[PDB]
RNA sequence: GCGAAGAACCUUACCUGGUCUUGACAUCCACGGAAGUUUUCAGAGAUGAGAAUGUGCCUUCGGGAACCGUGAGACAGGUGCUGCAUGGCUGUCGUCAGCUCGUGUUGUGAAAUGUUGGGUUAAGUCCCGCAACGAGCGCAACCCUUAUCCUUUGUUGCCAGCGGUCCGGCCGGGAACUCAAAGGAGACUGCCAGUGAUAAACUGGAGGAAGGUGGGGAUGACGUCAAGUCAUCAUGGCCCUUACGACCAGGGCUACACACGUGCUACAAUGGCGCAUACAAAGAGAAGCGACCUCGCGAGAGCAAGCGGACCUCAUAAAGUGCGUCGUAGUCCGGAUUGGAGUCUGCAACUCGACUCCAUGAAGUCGGAAUCGCUAGUAAUCGUGGAUCAGAAUGCCACGGUG
């Protein structure tokens, strides 16, 4: 039995991406819990601080990834077609768990 | 040196960007070549319009243009529907529906693009360059500003050589990164010289 | 010690060492591959090895088991 | 960009499309083991000294907007400053910086 | 121990000889050929050319021109010389405290006065008084952030409260808390006491998670210096242009008959060693982190997981603690061998890689005229992880324990 996940690099694009898989089924199945937020994680990243030739110093680069399980549970063949049409969308990533 | 390129590297600092567009990196040079092409056919239907700058945004399946004008009537034409020509000159190049917004310039005698025009059109009429230069500053510094500089080049006052001379009032932070300087270079292109003016305006940080 | 437990001879060197016994019909034959390894099959012959500007002869000793051709060819003028 | 680097790119990508035969890729499968002890060869590599510089080495994708290798970030294809400048404009797919 | 954060051929500016000279990139003139792929001979190779497989595109495949050969002829090419041609890029005194506009007063004037004097500070900084005042800039403030509550989240994380209940996050569930965020709060010498000129400022006191501008960043006031860089570069001159261009390999540049500043470690027994072992932060990951079991004296290779990154996998941190044993002994001190075996990646592990097993045991009995660093989560000490990439650094980047 399938489960599906959604990832995004912005706290707001993820909600208008949920609109293509959860609110496309608002009339086409049972109710779905308001999205559980999950941790955004630390996963610290770093870059060389000056545009050229400085190498003694390195800066922090603050970025986080959002992860949602969307509470939608097992999909119909129509919700799979709606999910595979979101796999064709740029700037986000969808994943399937078996 | 230490004059740099104000319309280049400095223009992305404390200012809104004049272009925003995404493309596949395998066609980035062709979509950069069209970022100029959508301006090339447009700045000819603004030739009288006293426009300080234009902004061209290319979201997915869309293109949205803002024009910052000192004269909002001359861009909308008879019955105010002739503004659609500014869409039709770029939509015929991009092949997608185009949007137009006309924005008003606050104090058009304090905007660098337009102050350099108001000096060039006086140098074309052979006025004494210091009179036009000092009147441009005494006007702008009374409309606002924290300081202003003007530099005039070419045939100064009837001179037998090209030359360069300047005038400055107040503070003009050219070595400060957050200064929000407003800049333009203009040229008169005559039978007897190129006759140029450069202006730097400072009104407040960030 | 070898490489991967076996002796090996590539075509560029095989075409030189199967022409020599003992003494050939002409001078010792020329090679530049100083990164090549010499094995007990090459025993008893003379070959001419490059130094970077000229070539010098070397003879394969009866006590040969595994050496690089660049190690025993007289190359470095020292003092 | 220098023709000397472009000519080595045009060699490096062409040595990755020189051979297609199952003997020219024998070093992907012949060092494979299931059991130890004793030698297997001594010289089975009969058509594998003929290749030159065809093995995967020194492969690059660089800063995809400028062609420069300097200071580019693998996760974006952009320079370590262009990753802010393009996100301040909203151009990077799914990523934004300031005022959102 | 620094030029431009990994060096075998690579990169590379050197030397010897190759393989080329409208060059690879480009505009273009003629003529015979489509172009690629496959393979044999010759060379180690850059290549010299056949033979097979083939005749695409536009067109009427009459013809045309990419493209290939061959010739002609303007040329193409260069991290070559030069910041002593420039621009850009930044570097420095320096977070230093000082620089201007409208002005007053004084002198013939350079210029002064003010900005001097009394108190004081991080500071021409804040005050007191005074022949000086307003207005600006830098400083501070502003902007970024951390030490801790409050509200919002509530999952496969956490589990206190609550009904079950070997009483276990386990079930029902909960939001109490660590966790991962976004906001709202908190710090201002501000409140209190002293000194002082009940000024400013400074030392104490309380409060709190904590100040004594809370600490560290961001800077580019007026200016200094013809600093570095043609090396991402762009580009005016110079130089080389069948070459100083380039492209294949060999010698190498990790060299050695000279001279040294500056590195880094052992020379135990308030302990070591063997055995049993406690408590982390910051990290890496489905083209990855790499397990179990098998084999090898081991590197590693087999068979091939687990996990979606809390839990799996890297990886039971060490110093320390306890017991037994040891006893200034060249020790259980200390550390290079010469021989032999391997394990792995690759045009190549000779000189000169990584990684591993067996033995040799040299030096060292604590270091010369002399000399070095930090005033508290600090010195020292004991440990930990990672990127780059075919393979390859206790260098380079970072953190916790004891303190």
């Amino acid at each position: 039995r399938i489960r599906i996940r959604l990832k995004a690099f912005d706290h707001r694009l993820i909600d208008q991406a949920t609109a293509e898989i959860v609110e496309t089924a608002k009339r086409t199945g049972a109710q779905v819990r308001g999205p559980i937020p999950l941790p955004t994680r630390k996963e610290r990243f770093t870059v060389l601080i000056s545009p050229h030739v400085n190498k003694d110093a390195r800066d922090q680069y603050e970025i986080r990834t959002h992860l949602r399980l969307v509470d939608i549970v097992e999909p119909t063949e129509k919700t799979v077609d709606a999910l595979m049409r979101l796999d064709l969308a740029a700037g986000v990533d969808v994943q399937i768990s078996l | 040196g230490q004059k740099v390129h104000p319309n280049g590297i400095r223009l992305g600092i404390v200012k809104p960007w004049n272009s925003t567009w995404f493309a596949n990196t395998k066609e980035f040079a062709d979509n950069l070549d069209s970022d100029f092409k959508v301006r090339q056919y447009l700045t000819k239907e603004l030739a009288k319009a006293s426009v300080s700058r234009i902004v061209i945004e290319r979201p997915a399946k869309s293109i949205r243009v803002t024009i910052h004008t000192a004269r909002p009537g001359i861009v909308i034409g008879k019955k105010g529907e002739d503004v659609e020509k500014l869409r039709k000159v770029v939509a015929d190049i991009a092949g997608v529906p185009a949007q137009i917004n006309i924005a008003e310039v606050r104090k058009p005698e304090l905007d660098a693009k337009l102050v350099a025009d108001s000096i060039t059109s006086q140098l074309e009429r052979r006025v004494m360059f210091r009179r036009a230069m000092k009147r441009a500053v005494q006007n702008a510094m009374r409309l606002g500003a924290k300081g202003i500089k003007v530099e005039v080049s070419g045939r100064l006052g009837g001179a037998e050589i090209a030359r360069t001379e300047w005038y400055r009032e107040g503070r003009v932070p050219l070595h400060t990164l957050r200064a929000d300087i407003d800049y333009n270079t203009s040229e008169a292109h005559t039978t007897y010289g190129v006759i140029g003016v450069k202006v730097w305006i400072f009104k407040g940080e960030i | 010690r070898s490489l991967k437990k076996g002796p090996f001879i590539d075509l560029h060197l095989l075409k030189k060492v199967e022409k020599a016994v003992e003494s050939g019909d002409k001078k010792p034959l020329r090679t530049w591959s100083r990164r090549s390894t010499i094995f007990p099959n090459m025993i008893g012959l003379t070959i001419a090895v490059h130094n970077g500007r000229q070539h010098v002869p070397v003879f394969v000793t009866d006590e040969m088991v595994g050496h690089k051709l660049g190690e025993f060819a007289p190359t470095r003028t020292y003092r | 960009a220098k023709q000397s680097m472009k000519a080595r790119e045009v060699k490096r990508v062409a040595l990755a499309d020189k051979y297609f035969a199952k003997r020219a890729e024998l070093k992907a499968i012949i060092s494979d083991v299931n059991a130890s002890d004793e030698d297997r060869w001594n010289a089975v590599l009969k058509l594998q000294t003929l290749p030159r510089d065809s093995s995967p080495s020194r492969q690059r994708n660089r800063c995809r907007q400028t062609g420069r290798p300097h200071g580019f970030l693998r996760k974006f294809g952009l320079s370590r400053i262009k990753v802010r400048e393009a996100a301040m404009r909203g151009e990077i797919p799914g990523l934004k910086k300031a005022s959102w």
